């Protein structure tokens, strides 16, 4: 989940 | 009445939800235009940017940047779909039932659905579900609660740490009970109403999910999607 993990922060 | 820590709670409730909802609707001009599969691009980008603004609110959830990485994708991939039909009923209008974001050209009939791949074997209870919402009446402080009480559900799948998020989720019905108790005049069976409406957010998850399988295996729709609602929906663990 690459998108989300980076959202994530 | 209340504690000062459970209006903080609220407190950070209701501001997470106002940095992370406006009312302007003015980003939608960035979307995919919507034509009258039409409507998928336009409604594919409506929900990818929405994602966003959940995961926003998420991460200013007390207590929820403090679950691991894990946790929290586990969190939110499950609850998602939910959070943003919960979140969509400020925009729903039980006049002409629909979601009117603003101008006509961002108001989203249930036709306006249907060309986007959803049958009406979905949107029925859907927009029975926002009804039934709408009629409630719900303050701000408990239209946030409970968006925060279902992302802070324990019972999905691939959450871990069962023990903590259940702890949380507690907190955050004993702040909601209490508000309506002290808050709320004639909200003797509100939080019933309430949680039963928890309940009904799965039973459409569920059926968005059959739905949503139809267009993310074609791959003449799944392109339309954008990269985060394929993600975000996916079955990949
Ligand atoms: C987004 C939101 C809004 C509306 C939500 C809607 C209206 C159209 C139908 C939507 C998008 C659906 C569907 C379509 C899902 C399409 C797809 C993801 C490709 O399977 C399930 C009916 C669920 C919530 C619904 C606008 C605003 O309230 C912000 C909110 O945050």
């Amino acid at each position: 989940h690459k998108i989300l993990h980076r959202l994530l922060q | 009445m209340l504690s000062d820590e459970q209006m903080q709670i609220i407190n950070s409730l209701v501001e997470a939800h106002h940095k992370t909802y406006d009312d302007s609707y003015s980003d939608f001009v960035r979307f995919r235009p919507p034509v009258r599969l039409s409507m998928l691009p336009h409604l594919a980008d409506l929900v990818s940017y929405s994602i966003q603004k959940v995961i926003g609110f998420a991460k200013m959830i007390p207590g929820f940047r403090d679950l691991t990485a894990e946790d929290q994708i586990a969190l939110l991939k499950s609850s998602a779909i939910e959070i943003i039909m919960l979140r969509s009923n400020q925009s729903f209008s039980l006049e002409d039932m629909s979601w009117s974001c603003g101008g006509p050209d961002f108001k989203y009939c249930i036709n306006d659905v249907t060309k986007a791949g959803h049958t009406l074997e979905h949107l029925e209870p859907l927009v029975k579900f926002q009804v039934g919402l709408k009629k409630l009446k719900l303050h701000e402080e408990e239209h946030v609660l409970l968006m925060a009480i279902c992302l802070l559900s324990p019972d999905r799948p691939g959450v871990q740490d069962h023990v903590r998020i259940e702890a949380l989720q507690d907190r955050l019905c004993d702040v909601l009970q209490a508000y309506i108790r002290i808050q709320h005049p004639g909200g003797r069976l509100l939080y019933a109403k309430m949680i039963q409406k928890l309940a009904d957010l799965r039973s459409l998850n569920e059926e968005h999910s059959k739905q949503y399988r139809s267009l993310s295996f074609q791959p003449e729709h799944s392109m339309q999607l954008t990269p985060l609602v394929l993600e975000v929906f996916g079955s990949e663990v």
